[PDB]
């Protein structure tokens, strides 16, 4: 797995890959990765594939929970200290996840929290997470500007997945892309490793240790 | 536990009414000490007077109690408030403000009235301690769980009386000496017997220990309330 | 945790045109001590079933207990527990097969291979097989511990599939069966010479034969047997 | 005074038979079902004018296709919306799926069961009836727009239009004339409006009455008072010209 | 040491047509070496259109078919006779394996019905109900022989059109009921090669508008 | 209920017993080598299925019981015994001798009048069967009192039942067979029917006898309840 | 334990113990809330049956639930302390798992709750206590006052009382409230409060109370001379025609 | 007499009654009518619903229990939910633990154990609804009439609720014919409409006023309401 988010001058970009693994066989290459919570909250899913569906689709019923309790949206704060303090309780008995809850609310702003099943929640402007990460972390480490355009930052989001498709024999299958707005999330497609990096060798004029 | 149709609480008010049968306990607080006075119910000659203790407890070392109501009842509540204050000890390693401990006491009161069908404790309580917070303090409080602050008060038999009485001769700036007057001169206003006798009285002060800076309890034994009754000229 | 201490070797069992037949021999071993001689292993519930165990003895006996609580509370007030509301074989073996798979799931098994053979009330035959791990199959031949291995081969000879059930006459079932005992008389080292055996027929019912006797068995041969390669005499 | 749970001679339960009649001291509501959905009307009837109105909630959201009107003990209330939106909230998780309307009100009257101690056949956690009744409309995909009626006594009823409260005997005859299966939702937000007025002690306006409806299209909404206010001209206007 | 869990062998296989889908295991349940069963079939009609398979440890796959059938049931009690939809039925196993997360059932899951549109429908679940809706999906010991060849003879993946070099894909098509049950077969027959667990028998269930239909073909017995 | 009047009485425990009174009838009568179980059940309507709504039950596979007043207690009594019964199988392995399971039955029933909690039974029950020492009959009242019979009624027509049941103790001191006093039990039953005659009747028999048994309960059914009608039908005529 | 219902249905329809609940918030001390354009000022009399007391140390009847909220009340002294104490503990557990502190509306909802449940449990009585709870929302300039009631009632008012003679000062906060015109200061609502309370109490000396809540966790006490000075100003100026 | 004695079910009276289930049996004989009449291959639940309003629906009184089983009820309603739900259960245990599907009779006796429990704990009321059971099992075609007393009975036929003297007369005076009325599903259900008839002070029954229901030999138990009933009226 990778995935990573990313605050910028324009929002938040969202990228996922859509790879399952059981050891080195491939389960799955059209998983999704992302949870769509509300529409202005998303999560993000790496480690334990069912841990991770679970958890977070249950995360939404307790974010819609709160919306007819206090008839408002949740913070990005409060929902990812759900599942933080959920997961906390569960700990040591062998819970597994890396977690990414992504959104925009008015009193916050853009808002990004990490979140995995050793209880860590933090708050951030860029997190990759997963066996892929480290190499989404350097091709977006070093291509990164909080100006970006909007349409800049959704191709280094989707070109940060590709990179490690390409590297991780744990990553794969698609990019899925979702960009956050003050309105707000809004699906960017799905693109399919097959063609998108062949696609990408062409146009960029990267990827040289590749014959073909 | 039931309320009446006025908004009263016939349990607690019928325990207030067994308190009001009960020795009068007089609490005064001055500006270096408290005085605490009470008036044992009734005796008998052959009463041991130097190993009886039935109206004034000690709470810890900075803090103690006046009883008017039910001993017995008294004696479960003072244990708690014991354990209560060494909890507070072992947890911050300060001695427990007063407030703090009679609002847990008061609670637990509160709590008899609210609940489980229990009847109410038959007490009423005169804290008198000293903290660091509000140096001397004088607390009461009653079956209803409900507690108040003074600088001077009764309990049990003729409170309405010894009430008007403190009112009338209470001065801020009064030293610890003359509130010993003014108890036992109260009391000795108030009894419903012949004299105030040593061996009807219990006593006990919370000094500015001596010479020190440093607070001490002194829970007067029979000797001293007979020469404290001498000075104060009632013989 | 448990471990089986006093056990008993296979049960074995097979469908014919009419009914079924199982046997199981007489013995229960502790360890490679054969300890005990007169152990029954093969349970008549109600006439129209008969319940093989294998496994841990002391577990066979509870289930023993079980099953004659079973049969006592179907009885109360149950005026037709000796006709319409009888226990079939199926519901005994759905019973067995659920405390099984409970007591596997609490970590805490019936140390046990069990095989519930008899006749459905519409003349069906009935043949199933659980063990302590709550694992069910059926099959028209079913043996458990050596006999899996041993008899099942020689038993699917005769009845291989469904269509050569109607084809199998008691007699030619129950000598498959007995042969089959020889063999595992010969070559398990945790067997008996005695065993019961009980055939449940949709006309004959129960017959339950004890006290059965390994037969004709070939040791002659043994008598040209001489060292362990090259010794000649 | 015996017993909470005790038969009358004639085969009532006291107890349930007089939360009934707290229903009956609370304010008044009405729901009305169309085939274009299905409205909710109160009365607020605030205890004084220093009270502010629209801190009044007789009307609640359960899910965002159920919404339910009360009338009576409105406090005793609150544990019921809880347990109505967990259910279908958690129904949601179970199944992936909404709630029908008629399951979420049996669950609603299952949880009004549990007075007692755990009736020596099982477990009830609570001492006395609920005090409130409860409107609960909305849509689902089996049988449409829904009104149902959840008593204390743990029945509940369909209705294609009810009152409860106060004024609700009064109210329910009117509904018993001006109900057809044709109506649109502006006639039947209009016959809510103009019956609420009826029964009401105040001059209906914007601030002591409140409307809302649901549409399979938009789900649940409470009505602001700008958009009743605008009703409140329209049905004066229809009925001075009748 | 007790060991709760054991292996029963056995291979499944779901493939989702347009208007029907279908739901393949072997009949074959095994031990070690051993076979326990030619013929114990391991794919159920569950009701409401749905046909359910859990193969791997065979008292864990009955434990969840029996649980599932038994939602169905009280389904119809507590929502008025509502059909159970293939996306709830998913939705609810995941629940029910999700629930054993800490003491697991040693089961894959697939099931395999008609979506809300008529559309067919497949969704597979990994043992603690991790699950996904799928065109097609091999489960159990010869999965990994048998999903390559439907990737590539399902999803034609790996195939280009013909003179286009490489650009053009093989495209999308649906697969009748006729060529799909030829694609199962042929899989099995495979699998029965290649794979000591898998033979003596299959069992097809097919779902369409008309209700469940079985189909049956020897296998290779040895 | 556990209230003691002035004079050391429990008025509870005796309104129980009117409730017993107010039952239909039932008797047992022990014989030579078992004991044999009567009761009358009274057909309100022609709706009620003949045959089929059976009193008399049986706890473990050797003793039965029956009684009269409110059936719901009866049945409770009896799934009481029943778990009684199967205890002391599990721990003893031998099938509980009725003395044993008398006491059992005792016990519960005087521990509902002990508390003001609970009510005492409304039935009076009669049970017994074959032990490992020979026949047994008892009777249980709702105070918890029991005692062993040699012949026991309650209910209704209790009091010419036991006139009946006297006669026989006087005329066959030595000992009654099985087979006899299954035709005496269909005599009594007829002979209390004569109060509730208003309403018809139909008539049910068990019995528990080593030889003609094996000392199992069963329940008389065929040609031997045929003929025991017969020889009541033609005892009252 | 002990779980026989004391709170049951009168015939009429209505719950006696909680009606006589009520009973003792009426005999209760008064209390009043009003609330200005950027403040709420909470006011309470203090009886006179005895007046030997010690005011550093007797618990003040205006508490601090956070440092932005704060509750008065009526009626049984005790029971309320029971409340206090509830609405502290779940303002914290509030701000440790929201990561914010609570609105007045979410506190009073809570304070209600707790109330209702009392109505309704087997061994329990009642509260005898009415509540006002008034603050500021975090982030929020909007004063808030609500009433809570020992039937679980709750609801915001632009000004209410509670407590004994509390229908003297209703009356005369109906006649004095404008709501286009809330008191536009600090000071002029703190002398409506003062007003209302002169009305019942007869003399404003150690026994009229106030608290002055402002925006952003900003609540002061009142001393005697700061009462003093608007007793003083009210009696003199209100006695000329 | 009925002074001090009818404070809770935990008290006989004077004369041995217990009031507060004669109150409860009061409950049943305000319930609206309904009947059950069976034959040797079917039976039939016949129910008048009741209205509370002409604006509202007519509550239900049918309710299925398993596939061949389900009752009709009489009485408070809520206390029909309980009881069915239990006897849901029951009958699902039955078919998970033994494959077994649960007799009718079996399914009284359980019921009438549970009514009882009731009967005599302090702080518990009785049930205040009766019920009509149908099934059919192993033996046939059944009804059961349950009183909330805990007396279950077997019937060919009866009624229940208010007015329901009348249905009974009358299948006391057809019970010869309706008996018979083998392998005729529509038959059994004009019998049954018709014996709910002699029920009306009412009015002409309408296609919301009936609710009938069926199980029989090759039937699952099943509920006809609406449209469904109106070729019976
Ligand atoms: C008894 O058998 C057991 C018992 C316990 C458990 C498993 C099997 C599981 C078998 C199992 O591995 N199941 C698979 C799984 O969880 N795979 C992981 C990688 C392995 C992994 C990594 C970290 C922690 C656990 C597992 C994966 O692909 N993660 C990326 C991903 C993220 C989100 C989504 C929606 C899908 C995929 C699914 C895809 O079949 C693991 C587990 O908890
Ligand atoms: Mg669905
Ligand atoms: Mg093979
Ligand atoms: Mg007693
Ligand atoms: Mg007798």
């Amino acid at each position: 797995t990778t995935t990573l988010a990313f605050r910028f001058q324009g929002g938040i970009i969202v990228a996922v890959d859509s790879r399952a693994t059981a050891g080195n066989w491939v389960a799955s290459q059209t998983v999704k990765k992302v949870i769509e919570i509300n529409p202005f909250l998303l999560g993000t899913m790496a480690g334990g594939a069912a841990d991770c569906q679970f958890w977070e689709t249950w995360l939404g019923s307790q974010c819609r929970l709160h919306e007819l309790r206090e008839k408002e949206r949740i913070s990005v704060a409060a929902a990812s200290k759900i599942l933080s303090n959920l997961v906390y309780q569960y700990k040591g008995a062998g819970l597994s996840m890396g977690t990414m809850i992504c959104g925009y609310t008015r009193k916050e702003g853009p808002t990004i929290y990490y979140v995995d099943s050793d209880g860590t929640r933090l708050k951030g402007d860029i997190f990759c997470v997963g066996s892929g990460q480290t190499f989404a972390y350097g091709v977006l480490d070093s291509n990164y500007k909080w100006d970006l355009s909007v349409e800049d930052a959704l191709y280094l989001g989707k070109r940060s997945i590709l990179a490690a498709a390409h590297r991780d024999a744990y990553s794969g299958g698609s990019v899925n892309l979702y960009h956050v707005t003050e309105d707000g999330w809004i699906y960017h497609g799905n693109h399919d490793v097959g063609e998108l990096f062949w696609k990408v060798k062409e146009e960029e004029g990267s990827f040289n240790n590749v014959i073909g | 536990t039931i309320f009446s149709p006025e908004g009263r609480l016939y349990q607690v008010e019928y325990a207030l009414e067994s308190i009001s049968h009960a020795g009068t306990a007089i609490g005064i607080m001055a500006s270096d000490g408290i005085v605490l006075a009470a008036e044992r119910k009734v005796t008998s000659t052959l009463l041991e007077q130097d190993t009886s203790t039935e109206k004034l407890y000690k709470l810890n070392d900075k803090i103690a109690v006046a009883v008017a109501g039910l001993t017995a009842d008294a004696e479960i509540l003072i244990n708690t408030a014991r354990i209560h204050a060494q909890n507070y000890l072992k947890t911050y390693n300060e001695d427990i403000p007063v407030e703090i401990l009679v609002r847990r006491l008061s609670d637990i009161k509160q709590g008899y009235t609210q609940h489980g069908g229990l009847r109410p404790f038959g007490v009423s309580f005169i804290y008198a301690g000293y903290d660091d917070r509000y140096g001397y303090q004088l607390y009461t409080s009653n079956p209803s769980g409900n507690y108040t602050g003074w600088k001077a008060i009764s309990v049990g038999a003729n409170t309405s009386a010894a009430q008007t009485l403190l009112q009338m001769d209470y001065k801020d700036d009064m030293k610890v000496d003359d509130a010993i007057e003014l108890a036992l001169k109260t009391l000795s206003k108030t009894t419903d017997s012949s004299a105030l006798t040593y061996d009807r009285l219990e006593f006990a002060t919370i000094r500015k220990g001596a010479n020190d800076g440093e607070v001490y309890q002194k829970i007067f034994k029979p000797q001293e309330i007979k020469d404290i009754l001498v000075k104060t000229g009632i013989t | 945790t448990q471990q089986p201490i006093v056990t008993g070797t296979s049960v074995i069992s097979m469908k014919y045109d009419n009914g079924v037949i199982i046997a199981a021999d007489n013995l229960g071993s502790y360890g490679s001590l054969l300890r005990f001689n007169g152990v029954e292993r093969l349970i008549p519930v109600g006439d129209n079933t008969v319940v093989g165990i294998s496994g841990d003895i002391s577990d066979m006996q509870h289930i023993e207990r079980l099953l004659k609580d079973l049969v006592t509370e179907n009885a109360y007030d149950n005026p037709l527990a000796d006709a319409e509301e009888a226990l079939e074989p199926s519901y005994i073996f759905e019973y067995l097969a659920t405390v099984m798979y409970q007591r596997r799931s609490k970590m805490n098994p019936l140390w046990n291979a069990i095989i519930v053979a008899g006749v459905q009330s519409n003349g069906d035959q009935f043949l199933r097989y659980v063990n302590l791990l709550g694992v069910t199959y059926s099959s028209p031949t079913l043996a458990t511990g050596f006999g899996a291995h041993m008899a099942n081969p020689l038993l699917r000879k005769v009845v291989d599939r469904e269509s050569d059930i109607p084809k199998t006459t008691v007699q030619v079932a129950e000598e498959a069966i007995v042969n089959a005992m020889r063999v595992l008389y010969y070559r398990d080292a945790r067997s008996s010479r005695n065993f019961s055996l009980a055939i449940i027929d949709k006309n004959t019912g129960l017959t339950f034969k004890k006290n059965l006797q390994v037969e004709n068995m070939k040791w002659d041969f043994a008598k040209d047997i001489k060292g362990y390669g090259t010794q000649k005499i | 005074d015996r017993g909470v749970s005790t038969f009358s001679p004639e085969g009532r339960l006291f107890q349930v038979e007089y939360s009934l009649e707290a229903i009956k001291l609370g304010s008044t509501a009405i729901g009305i079902a169309t085939k274009e959905g299905v409205v909710l009307g109160v009365e607020k009837r605030a205890t004084s004018p220093l009270l502010e109105s629209d801190s009044i909630e007789k009307i609640v959201e359960i899910d965002r296709h159920i919404g339910c009107a009360m009338s009576g003990l409105t406090a005793d209330a609150r544990s019921m919306i809880e347990h109505a939106r967990t259910a279908a909230v958690t129904h949601n998780l179970y199944y992936d799926e909404d709630i029908n309307v008629e399951s979420l009100t049996q669950s609603v009257c299952d949880l009004a069961l549990r007075f007692g101690e755990g009736a020596s056949g099982e477990e009830r956690l609570m001492s006395r009836p609920f005090g409130v009744a409860l409107l609960i409309a909305g849509h689902d995909a089996d049988d449409g727009y829904q009104l149902f009626h959840a008593e204390p006594s743990g029945t509940f009823y369909r209705y294609n239009a009810k009152a409860i409260g106060s004024g609700s005997e009064g109210a329910q005859a009117e509904l018993l004339n001006e109900w057809h299966s044709s109506l649109t939702l502006k006639e039947a937000e209009l016959l809510v409006l103009k019956i609420l007025k009826q029964v009401m002690e105040e001059k209906l306006d914007e601030n002591n009455a409140q409307l809302s409806c649901i549409t399979k299209q938009d789900g649940f909404k409470i009505y602001d008072n700008e958009k009743t206010a605008e009703l409140i001209k329209e049905l004066k206007e229809k009925e001075a010209a009748e | 040491q007790f060991n709760p869990y054991g292996d029963n062998g056995g291979t499944i296989l779901g493939i989702a047509g347009e208007d029907f889908a279908v739901l393949a295991g072997d009949t074959r349940n095994i031990t070690d070496y051993s076979i326990n069963s030619r013929y114990e079939p391991k794919v159920f009609d569950c009701g409401d259109n749905i046909v359910m398979s859990a193969n791997g440890f065979a008292a864990d796959g009955d434990a969840l078919v029996k649980r599932f059938k038994n939602s169905v049931k009280w389904y119809h009690f507590d929502h008025n006779d509502k059909k159970l939809s293939i996306n709830s039925a998913a939705r609810n196993i995941q629940h029910l394996l999700y629930g054993k997360r800490f003491f697991p059932y040693y089961v894959h899951t697939i099931i395999a019905g008609l979506d809300e549109d008529g559309k067919g429908a497949v969704y597979s679940f990994d043992p603690v109900g991790s699950y996904e809706r799928e065109q097609c999906r091999a489960g159990g010991a010869a999965a990994s022989l048998i999903m390559p060849f439907l990737d590539n003879q399902v999803n034609f993946k790996n195939q280009y059109e013909p003179g286009t070099n490489g650009k053009v894909k093989k495209p999308l098509k649906y697969l009748s009921v006729e060529e799909v049950i030829k694609l199962v077969r042929d899989s099995f027959t495979s699998a029965t090669e290649r794979h000591i667990q898998v033979g003596d028998g299959l069992e097809i269930l097919i779902v369409t508008k008309d209700g469940v239909r079985k189909e049956f073909y020897e296998l290779k017995r040895d | 209920n556990s209230v003691f009047s002035p004079d050391g009485r429990n008025f509870q425990v005796e309104y129980a017993v009117k409730a017993v009174e107010n039952g239909t009838t039932s008797i047992g009568i022990k014989c030579n080598d078992g004991v044999v179980f009567a009761v009358e059940k009274l057909i309100t309507s022609k709706l009620l299925v003949p045959q089929k709504n059976v009193k008399i039950q049986v706890v473990d596979r050797h003793i039965g019981c029956v009684y009269s007043g409110l059936i719901p207690d009866g049945r409770h009594l009896v799934n009481r015994g029943r778990e009684e019964a199967a205890s002391f199988k599990k721990l003893y392995k031998t099938p509980i001798p009725i003395p044993a399971f008398a006491d059992r039955l005792g016990q519960y029933v005087q521990a509902h009048t002990l508390y003001n909690s609970v009510r005492p039974f409304g039935v009076s029950t009669i049970f017994g069967g074959v032990d490992k020492n020979g026949a047994h009959l008892y009777m249980l009242e709702p105070s918890g009192s029991y005692w062993g019979y040699k012949g026991a009624a309650t209910g209704k027509g209790r009091q010419s039942a036991k006139a009946e049941l006297e006669k026989l103790v006087d005329h066959h001191p030595e000992g009654l067979s099985a087979r006899e006093a299954v035709k005496q039990a269909a005599k009594i039953i007829y002979l209390a029917h004569e109060d509730n005659k208003e309403k018809d009747f139909e008539l049910e028999i068990s019995w528990c006898s080593l030889s003609e048994t094996n000392g199992l309960h069963k329940f008389v059914k065929g040609d031997l309840l045929q003929e025991a009608i017969d020889f009541a039908q033609k005892e009252i005529n | 334990g002990y779980d026989r219902a004391l709170s049951i249905f009168s015939p009429d329809g209505h719950i006696f113990q909680v009606e006589y609940a009520l009973e003792a918030v009426k005999r209760g001390t008064c209390a009043v809330g009003v609330k200005g354009k950027n403040c709420v000022v909470l006011g309470c009399e203090r009886r006179s049956t005895l007046k030997l007391q010690d005011t550093r140390i007797t618990p003040s009847k205006v508490s601090k639930i956070d440092s932005h909220v704060v509750l008065s009340f009526s009626g049984l002294n005790a029971d309320s302390r029971i409340l206090i104490e509830k609405a502290r503990v779940e303002a914290q557990s509030h701000r440790l798992t929201l990561e914010d502190p609570v609105t007045v509306e979410y506190l009073t909802r809570y304070v209600a709750g707790v109330q209702q449940r009392y109505t309704q449990s087997g061994g329990v009585r009642p509260f005898g206590v009415s509540t006002l709870i008034a603050g500021f929302d975090p982030r929020d300039d909007e004063p808030k006052l609500y009433q809570t009631e020992p039937s679980g009632i709750y609801s915001s008012w632009s000004a209410q009382t509670i407590g004994r003679n509390s229908k003297t000062v209703r009356e005369f906060l109906e006649k004095n409230y404008d709501r286009k015109e809330p008191p536009a200061t600090v000071e002029e609502c703190v002398k409506l409060t003062v007003r209302s309370l002169l009305e019942v109490v007869q003399t404003g000396a150690k026994n009229i109370e106030i608290t002055v809540v402002k925006p952003d966790s900003d609540i002061v006490a009142l001393s005697s001379e700061e009462i003093n000075q608007y007793v003083t100003q009210i009696e003199q100026e209100k006695q000329e025609q | 007499f009925r002074n001090n004695y009818d404070g809770d079910t935990v008290t006989f009276s004077p004369t041995g009654r217990l009031f507060q289930v004669e109150y409860a049996l009061e409950a049943i004989k305000q319930g609206s009518v309904t009947v059950g009449l069976r034959s040797n291959t079917h039976a039939v639940l016949v129910a008048l619903k009741r209205n509370a309003d002409e604006l509202s629906s007519y509550q239900k009184k049918i309710i299925k229990c398993d596939e061949h089983m389900g009752l009709s009820l009489a009485g408070l309603a809520p206390d029909a939910r309980v009881l069915s739900n239990y006897l849901r259960q029951q009958c699902n245990y039955s078919s998970l633990v033994f494959n077994r599907k649960l007799a009718v009779e079996r399914a009284g006796h359980l019921l009438c154990d549970k009514a009882q429990k009731n009967t005599q704990s302090y702080g518990g009321r009785p049930y205040g609804v009766g019920l009509l059971i149908i099934g059919y099992d192993k033996s046939g075609a059944h009804l059961l009439e349950f009183q909330p007393s805990g007396n279950v009975t077997e019937l060919y036929g009866t009624a229940i609720g208010a007015r329901s003297q009348g249905a009974k007369t009358y299948l006391e005076r057809t019970l010869d014919t309706f008996i018979k009325i083998d392998g005729n599903p529509d038959e059994l259900i004009k019998a049954g409409v018709e014996a709910i008839s002699q029920s009306l002070r009412d009015e002409s029954l309408t296609v919301d006023n009936l609710s009938i229901a069926i199980v029989g030999k090759d039937t699952p138990f099943t509920i006809y309401d609406g449209e469904a009933v109106a070729k019976y009226i």
